[PDB]
């Protein structure tokens, strides 16, 4: 049970509890710092989100979240055929190919509705889908020119080590030093105006040149779902993107600015029963990257 | 420019309430904020509240359930209205325009700032005095003198503070030093002026203070000579 | 409540805020004569108002860490007074009260020796059935100075009153001293005394009823 | 910290019992090389 109060909107807490020491009859009365997404009522008594569910693994603080370019190879008699098709969709047959012993570097970004740090499109903007004319199939545009986005969580955390046992140490968020400010990502208006007009030309050769193509938000689901959802140098990033799908397109200094939200109990994946605690990034977060890719999904104009 | 002077009663009887105005000179009332900021003796400076250009209420906490500042426009002046006063809300009581910034430390958008106000001109000052003792009006008695010799005026048992000494009605002002008041055991403040005046001009130019104590509405003047 | 600092005349002054911000700030810097109208000497961390010398300087906030600190380079005598420092920052509320006054006393002032005048009875008051003496002391620094009366050669210590040294302007001391006397108790000695010690010395001005 | 005091390891590292039926005997081993080696 958590002794959360506000911090001097509401959304960071700051939480008191009785925790155990390094000696088996001993107790301590420690103070963590918690977003609002971790926890849930019963001073006011709180508790974090993952308790009811699902044990909990802090996330070993010498490992990194970084998306390394991995290749994948092909056992000795085996073969990889690559698709030299500049404007190569989905299926079909591939004019041009080559073979490979491995894939390119391929960087495992774990990432939603923007797919960030990939690789780009040759010539022009593609599209791909199952069947198009299938609501229920995501459709994956790939884009050739990348549209830059950069995110930064502003305030400067702190780390503070609790040794809750013989050597285990869970590493709690101490304090705010300075300013208490909101994370966000920008991306260039123009930039992205010109590439959301770039899929909408892509978008008319399926639906037709007359109709008006529109994009609007997420209509629900969770937050991984209804949210960019990535990690941005060790935190979990989760940005609003009415901002960036708020247009209707008819048949003929700037910068769009994304609140997010910083989570900690992440479930990863899709498992229901493995949850893990990231532990706070010290100083203040800022990265940089390209979202090269879309994940869409039309309406069942 | 703007320049302010305030004007008040000078003695409140306790529990009672304290009326106060401010008459800015040189400048439109109501395009600044305005604030009242008065000096308890031995106490630090206590800001009262402030009016808004917009003619909004904000007051100190410490106060608020006594404060109730208003602002005429037909007039450069507002008034500040103190009630249940006690003892210890006798201060000197300013009057300053303030002046409104925004700090700005992160996005405007999010709200990422806050407002700090800072006052930059001041009234003079004006002397507030609670106590259920009546007023009282002084009398003043001639000192008179003996190269270069000291002539004065003796301010004796007044109440409350303070009292103003002119000499000539504001001709003679080079070698004046009036002294700061006693209060006696008695409960009354006696003050004490005096001029430095070359030898010569002592049986030929004639020297007249003048005395006034405003809670009294007296004055008065007075001759000294050997 | 009040904090001492103590500089010398000429020398640069460190004056510390109070409190310490938590966020970015807004600093406002008064000085404050006793009995006096405040002086706004600095608004924005560093911005001066218009007519306020450049030895006054306060700091800005570029680097977070770095705190408020009020510089008073030459320090003149007429620098003595209390010093506020009106703290405003992103995470602490509204700061109505002002800042601790820091009363600056500036040392290696040069000494100088009082004035004193004293004066006899006027007859408008003795023919009011009242004798009054007014020791007039003025234009002495260290401000401090203990009033002796005494009637022909005897002490006096009885219906004596004392100002306090209140400062004068041009950055001495001065302190009124009255004795009040019956009308026969004035005519009924030789001569009346004002024995002013000041620092380590003594003067005296006698006044006898002719 | 009657005296009070508590094990060496506590504020370091967990601890564990050394299982009391393997034995610390020095035994000697033979290193080999895969063939073709
Ligand atoms: C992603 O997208 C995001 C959104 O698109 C984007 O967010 C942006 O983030 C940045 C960085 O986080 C933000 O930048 C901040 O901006 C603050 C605001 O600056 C603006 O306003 C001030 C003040 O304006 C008033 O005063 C001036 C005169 O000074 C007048 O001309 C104005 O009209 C105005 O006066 C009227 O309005 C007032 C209301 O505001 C009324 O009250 C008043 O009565 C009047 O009616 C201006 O000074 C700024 O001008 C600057 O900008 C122009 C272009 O616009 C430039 O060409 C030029 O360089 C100008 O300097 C601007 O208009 C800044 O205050 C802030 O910087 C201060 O704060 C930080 C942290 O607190 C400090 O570290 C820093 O050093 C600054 O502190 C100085 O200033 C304060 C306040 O005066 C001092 O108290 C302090 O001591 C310090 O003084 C020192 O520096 C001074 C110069 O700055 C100097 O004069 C002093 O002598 C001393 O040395 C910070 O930069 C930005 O706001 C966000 N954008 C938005 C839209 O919110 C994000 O970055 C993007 N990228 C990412 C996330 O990667
Ligand atoms: C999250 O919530 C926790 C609480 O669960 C906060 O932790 C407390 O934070 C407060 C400040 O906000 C701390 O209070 C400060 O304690 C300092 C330590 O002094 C103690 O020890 C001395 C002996 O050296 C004693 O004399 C003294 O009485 C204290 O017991 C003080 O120095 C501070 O004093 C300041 O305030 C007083 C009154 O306001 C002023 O008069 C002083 O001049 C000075 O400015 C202050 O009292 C408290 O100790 C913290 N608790 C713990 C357990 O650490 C977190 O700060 C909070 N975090 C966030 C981000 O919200
Ligand atoms: C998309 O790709 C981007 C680039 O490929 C990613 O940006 C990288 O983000 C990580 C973490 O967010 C950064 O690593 C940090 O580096 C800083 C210090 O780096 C600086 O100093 C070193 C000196 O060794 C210098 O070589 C660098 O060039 C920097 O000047 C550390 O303090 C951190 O602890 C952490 O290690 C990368 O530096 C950064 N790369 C670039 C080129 O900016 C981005 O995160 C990717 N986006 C996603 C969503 O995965
Ligand atoms: C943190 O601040 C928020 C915002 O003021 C508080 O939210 C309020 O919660 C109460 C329930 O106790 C509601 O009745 C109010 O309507 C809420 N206000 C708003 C604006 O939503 C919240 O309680 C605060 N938390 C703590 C621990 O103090
Ligand atoms: C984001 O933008 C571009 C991808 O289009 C990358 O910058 C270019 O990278 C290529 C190959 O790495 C170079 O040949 C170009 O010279 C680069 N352009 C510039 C202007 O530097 C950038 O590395 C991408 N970042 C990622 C993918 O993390
Ligand atoms: C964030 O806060 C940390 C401290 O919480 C700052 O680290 C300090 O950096 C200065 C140098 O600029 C050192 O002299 C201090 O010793 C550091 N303090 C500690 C505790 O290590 C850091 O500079 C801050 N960074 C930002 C961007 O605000
Ligand atoms: C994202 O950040 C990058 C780098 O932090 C910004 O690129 C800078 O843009 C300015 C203005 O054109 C240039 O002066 C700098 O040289 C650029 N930096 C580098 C490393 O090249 C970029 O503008 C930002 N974009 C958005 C949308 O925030
Ligand atoms: C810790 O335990 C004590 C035992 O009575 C209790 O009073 C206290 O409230 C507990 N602290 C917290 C933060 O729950
Ligand atoms: C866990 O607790 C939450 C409280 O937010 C509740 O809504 C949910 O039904 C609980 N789930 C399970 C599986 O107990
Ligand atoms: C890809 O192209 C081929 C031939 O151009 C076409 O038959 C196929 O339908 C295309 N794929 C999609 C998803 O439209
Ligand atoms: C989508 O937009 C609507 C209206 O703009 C808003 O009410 C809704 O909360 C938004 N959904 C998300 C997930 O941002
Ligand atoms: C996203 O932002 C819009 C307005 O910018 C807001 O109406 C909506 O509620 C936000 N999304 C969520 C999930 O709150
Ligand atoms: C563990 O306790 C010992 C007491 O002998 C102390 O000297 C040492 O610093 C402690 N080490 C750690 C890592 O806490």
């Amino acid at each position: 049970t958590l002794q959360c109060t506000n911090v001097t909107r509401g959304e960071l807490k700051n939480c008191s509890f009785n925790m155990t020491t390094e000696l088996r009859d001993k107790k301590q009365k420690v103070y963590s710092l918690f977003y609002r997404l971790d926890v849930v009522q019963i001073n006011k008594e709180y508790r974090l989100i993952n308790c009811n569910t699902s044990a909990i693994t802090q996330a070993c603080p010498k490992v990194s979240f970084e998306p390394i370019p991995i290749h994948y190879c092909a056992p000795a008699g085996f073969a990889i055929l690559k698709c030299k098709d500049k404007k190569f969709n989905g299926t079909g047959p591939c004019p041009s190919v080559s073979t490979v012993q491995c894939t390119h570097g391929i960087k495992p970004v774990v990432s939603t509705q923007l797919l960030l740090n990939g690789s780009l499109a040759e010539e022009e903007v593609m599209i791909r889908s199952e069947n198009i004319t299938n609501n229920a199939k995501n459709i994956l545009v790939q884009f050739n020119t990348p549209v830059q986005i950069n995110c930064t969580r502003p305030n400067n955390n702190t780390r503070k080590s609790i040794r809750i046992g013989p050597g285990q140490a869970f590493y709690a968020t101490g304090d705010i030093i300075g300013d208490i400010r909101q994370a966000h990502c920008n991306v260039s208006k123009a930039t992205w105006n010109e590439t959301l007009g770039k899929v909408v030309k892509q978008l008319r050769k399926h639906f037709g040149n007359n109709t008006i193509i529109r994009f609007a938000n997420s209509s629900g689901g969770d937050l991984e779902v209804t949210t960019h959802s990535f990690n941005c140098g060790g935190e979990f990033f989760y940005c609003n993107t009415s901002g960036l799908f708020n247009s209707t397109w008819i048949s003929n200094n700037d910068s769009i600015t994304l609140p997010c939200r910083i989570k900690q109990i992440i479930n990863m994946w899709q498992r229901i029963g493995q949850a893990m605690y990231a532990p706070p990034i010290q100083g203040v977060i800022r990265c940089v990257s390209n979202i090269t890719g879309l994940i869409l999904t039309r309406d069942g104009t | 420019q703007v320049q302010l002077q305030e004007s008040g009663p000078g003695l409140v009887k306790p529990s009672e309430t304290l009326s106060l105005t401010c008459t800015v000179s040189g400048g439109s009332i109501s395009n600044y904020y305005w604030s009242w900021i008065r000096q308890s003796p031995g106490k630090g400076l206590e800001w009262i509240g402030y009016i808004s250009d917009s003619e909004s209420t904000n007051y100190n906490p410490s106060l608020k359930s006594r404060v109730i500042i208003s602002v005429d426009t037909s007039k450069n002046q507002l008034s500040l209205k103190l009630n249940s006063v006690t003892a210890a809300d006798s201060a000197i009581y300013y009057c300053a325009r303030a002046q409104q910034g925004k700090r700005i430390y992160g996005m405007v958008s999010f709200g990422e700032f806050f407002y700090y106000y800072y006052m930059d001109v001041w009234g003079k000052g004006t002397t507030v005095t609670v106590s259920s003792a009546s007023t009282k009006g002084p009398s003043v008695f001639p000192l008179a003198p003996s190269g270069t010799a000291a002539l004065g005026c003796l301010v004796k048992d007044y109440f409350p503070e303070p009292v103003t000494v002119s000499w000539n009605s504001g001709a003679l002002t080079s070698g004046v030093h009036t002294f700061p008041a006693v209060l006696q055991s008695s409960g009354l403040y006696s003050l004490s002026s005096v001029v430095t005046v070359p030898s010569s001009s002592l049986g030929t130019q004639t020297y007249i203070c003048n005395v006034n104590h405003k809670p009294s509405n007296t004055k008065v003047d007075k001759k000294v000579e050997p | 409540y009040v904090r001492p600092l103590s500089v010398a005349l000429g020398e640069t002054a460190s004056i510390s805020c109070g409190r310490q911000a938590l966020g970015s700030r807004a600093v406002q810097w008064y000085q404050h004569r006793p009995g006096q109208a405040p002086i706004l000497l600095i608004y924005n961390n560093q911005d001066r108002p218009s007519g306020i010398p450049e030895r006054f300087s306060g700091t800005p906030d570029i680097n977070f860490g770095t705190r408020a600190t009020l510089t008073i380079s030459g320090v003149e005598a007429g620098d003595e007074a209390d010093y506020y420092c009106h703290m405003w920052d992103s995470r602490s509320g509204f700061s109505w009260s002002f800042g601790g006054a820091t009363r600056l006393t500036v040392l290696g002032q040069p000494k100088a020796a009082p004035s004193v005048t004293l004066f006899p009875p006027s007859s408008e008051e003795l023919q009011a059935n009242k004798a009054t003496l007014v020791c007039l002391i003025s234009d002495f620094y260290p401000g401090a100075v203990t009033v002796a009366w005494k009637a022909d050669s005897s002490p006096v210590k009885a219906g004596v009153e004392t100002t306090t040294p209140s400062k004068q302007s041009n950055n001495k001391y001065a302190a009124s001293s009255y004795l009040s006397l019956t009308p026969m108790q004035w005519k009924m000695h030789k001569s009346y005394s004002c024995q002013v010690t000041h620092e380590g010395s003594t003067v005296e001005k006698t006044v006898a009823p002719t």
